[PDB]
């Protein structure tokens, strides 16, 4: 069976004809919306303890010197990336912190916090461009653009990907589809 | 998913990013893959990795390899893969040409796995034999995922350099950087040849020796047959024609197994040079040569 979050998706839907700008957007919007939904809840966490260490590498301890749309600018300034690469992303968050119950009713899976903002933004860029691409840019010259040591890069890499490799994660047209459907599907309860 | 959960037998095979072991789970008692890939904190985790990680929950199939879980420890990720007593090149090694019965059951089996792929969109990239793994029940089941990619998206980035050099199609090899599921039918073939002979049909050294090889036996494009190989990159037009060899009497030395014209029927579906005319994987599998699995 399909990942939950596609319940309703059309098997033979059009990869969305959207923009590097929108798809940047999204992206945050999508951050924004978790983190509105986050201080409602209090949520069920992690099925392990094992995901749970993996997820404290996220927490930034001071305040990042960029915001976070400031942040996306800078790595799209410096990596030039497809909108693919942003929508692959959005889904990545997507699927870490969403799901559905039984009833296709969508459910928040885990708190995101302010202070794991910019480590996650960093992860799911980086994951989903060796996701979608045969070539990317080295280890060296994205850790400078994100102003992280290498070693950082590949823990978050890492950690990012135990804490979602647990639901389906496949690239296809739906899931591009579906970072922006669960969008507009979370802005109408907010 | 703890560490401790597998123990780790002896070495079964190594890779560029990954050294495959045999393993135990410890509370059933059951036989495990262990694929270990080494997690290098300056270099990054490997791209091969992630993908293939990506389809474990996804692509699910009696024709492909089952990956349970993924284990990180100091430097190393650790993916736990059903067992397979064998894989393809090994299975041959240990003999080299296959009886055509058995040829014919491994070649369903792999188009089965294969047309799973395609229906949902994923190109494996490196079909050969050592990534097609065999157990002793008779099943083939395509492993080694680290290529795959995803067609009908986006990209900036193509890799020409896909697929092990021996079963990499033509039409890629002249630098085609828009070949879809073509590519994977192209080393279906190869290996069917492979099969019956117990020799790689085109063993090249190097990306020019392996066209020469490959013109050689199915002759030189023929702009008439494939009006589009003028835009590829490294098309020659003006290179002297050669007409196409007899694919039987190639083949037959090598075995002493009779190939009938529904067996080579067959295979000429699979390795025409232009990737448009090849076969898909579910034609591939309604071809009358399959005919008595029905």
């Amino acid at each position: 069976s399909e990942n939950p979050l596609l319940h309703g998706i059309p098997v033979d839907v059009e990869v969305p004809h959207i923009s590097v700008d929108e798809a940047l957007a999204n992206f945050k919007e999508t951050i924004e919306l978790l983190l509105k939904l986050s201080g409602n809840r209090k949520c069920t966490g992690f099925n392990t303890r094992v995901e749970k260490k993996e997820y404290s590498n996220f927490y930034m301890k001071s305040k990042p010197t960029l915001s976070s749309a400031d942040f996306l600018k800078r790595i799209q300034d410096k990596c030039e990336y497809q909108p693919t690469v942003y929508l692959v992303a959005t889904f990545l968050i997507d699927t870490l912190f969403l799901t559905r119950d039984g009833n296709n009713i969508l459910q928040l899976k885990l708190n995101l916090q302010e202070k794991e903002v910019h480590r996650m933004i960093i992860a799911a860029v980086r994951l989903s461009t060796k996701l979608l691409e045969d070539f990317v840019h080295s280890h060296e010259y994205f850790s400078k653009v994100c102003g992280i040591s290498k070693r950082l890069l590949t823990k978050l890499e890492v950690s990012l990907l135990i804490c979602v490799c647990n639901t389906k994660l496949m690239v296809s047209n739906r899931k591009l589809a579906a970072s922006k459907l669960l969008l507009n599907e979370l802005r109408s309860f907010c | 998913s703890s560490s401790s959960q597998f123990k780790q037998l002896e070495k079964l095979g190594n890779g560029t990013y990954a050294t495959v072991y045999k393993g135990l789970n410890k509370t059933t008692g059951v036989y495990v893959a262990l694929k270990e890939v080494k997690l290098d904190s300056e270099e990054g985790t490997p791209s091969t990795a992630i993908r293939e990680i990506s389809l474990m929950k996804e692509l699910k199939h009696e024709n492909i390899v089952r990956l349970y879980d993924v284990i990180h420890t100091e430097n190393k990720l650790t993916l736990v893969f059903e067992f397979m007593d064998n894989d393809l090149k090994k299975y041959m090694d240990s003999r080299r040409g296959l009886e055509l019965n058995l040829v014919k059951y491994f070649q369903w089996q792999l188009l089965q796995g294969l047309a799973f792929c395609h229906e949902n969109k994923i190109l494996h990239r490196d079909l050969k034999p050592q990534n097609l793994l065999i157990n002793k029940r008779g099943q083939l089941k395509l492993g080694d995922f680290g290529l795959a990619r995803a067609f009908g998206i986006p990209v900036n980035t193509f890799s020409s350099e896909v697929v092990t050099l021996w079963y990499r199609a033509p039409d890629v090899l002249m630098g085609s950087r828009t070949y879809s599921t073509s590519i994977d039918i192209w080393s279906c073939g190869c290996i069917l040849a492979e099969m019956i002979t117990g020799k790689p049909l085109f063993p090249g050294t190097n990306d020019e020796e392996q066209l020469k090889l490959i013109f050689d036996i199915m002759g030189t494009p023929n702009e008439s047959l494939w009006p589009s190989v003028t835009k590829l990159p490294k098309y020659n037009p003006n290179i002297q024609q050669r007409p196409p060899r007899d694919l039987r009497q190639v083949l037959q030395p090598h075995t002493k197994e009779p190939l009938d014209g529904n067996l080579m029927d067959f295979l000429h579906g699979l390795l025409q040079l232009n990737p448009d005319m090849r076969l898909s994987a579910k034609q591939a599998l309604h071809h009358p040569w399959f005919a008595e699995y029905y």
